[PDB]
């Protein structure tokens, strides 16, 4: 029997991206490269399955620096990094290659499937 | 609010 | 130019309430009265204008224990705490006087806005 | 997916 606030998610969600802007509670560092990202691990949990893999691990789960395979492109991540943190996507002729390749390597299937799409639709 |  | 994914606030805030309810990288314990309750500390600030102020204080933010006002009522903060992780929130005859009381203390404004409504509509 |  309860009611429910259409916005409420939305809003959460603009509040998590306002605390990474800010860089509180912010537990860890992603390195890409030559690039550093900080971010909140249960966000990234929330919308990637290999941090959702790596945080529930009981050894990396306590690390404050995680390093991503040197093939992953620092703008794709930063890309999708933005994504998690407010449902947008920058997804461009430019850049869609390294979006879709490190939305693979995060495993964010929804992402995957529109870069896809959007491949298909050019060809 | 709406009922969901 | 961003293209924008309509479920993805849902989800991230979904994949938050498992992690609540698996203990996963709750980062503090709020104490009303004999009860306790684990919480994301960046989920509370990003609901409560209360929690908001409290972990944005230079002392504060570093507790794993925060302490809620005697006249709080654990029910009524339990509800509170289920539609911050849900945006559902179960509103009955029954404890809408302790909701809204909560709701103010917390400084949830869109619950006492609705909880204000609900009772004008019952006088 | 939507154009927002
Ligand atoms: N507890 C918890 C919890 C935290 N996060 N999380 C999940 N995170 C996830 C796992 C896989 C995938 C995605 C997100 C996006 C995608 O494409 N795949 C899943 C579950 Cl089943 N549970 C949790
Ligand atoms: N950074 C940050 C950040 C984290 N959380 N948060 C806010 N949290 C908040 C503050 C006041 C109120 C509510 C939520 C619900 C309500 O009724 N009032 C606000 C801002 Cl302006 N910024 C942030
Ligand atoms: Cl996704
Ligand atoms: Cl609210």
């Amino acid at each position: 029997s309860c009611i429910q606030f259409t916005r409420h998610a939305s809003d959460v969600l603009l509040n998590l991206n306002r605390l990474r802007s800010r860089d509180i509670l912010t537990d860890v560092v992603i390195v890409v490269s030559r690039e550093q990202f900080r971010a909140h691990k249960t966000v990234l949990m929330a919308c990637s399955g290999l941090f959702y893999s790596i945080f529930t691990d009981q050894l990396k789960c306590n690390l404050s620096v995680i390093n991503l395979d040197p093939e992953i492109n620092p703008e794709g991540f930063c890309i999708l990094l933005d994504f998690m943190y407010t449902s947008r996507l920058n997804l461009r002729e430019g850049n869609i290659m390294a979006v879709m390749a490190t939305a693979m390597y995060l495993q964010m299937e929804h992402v995957v499937d529109t870069c896809r799409k959007f491949i298909k639709a050019s060809e | 609010w709406v009922i969901p």
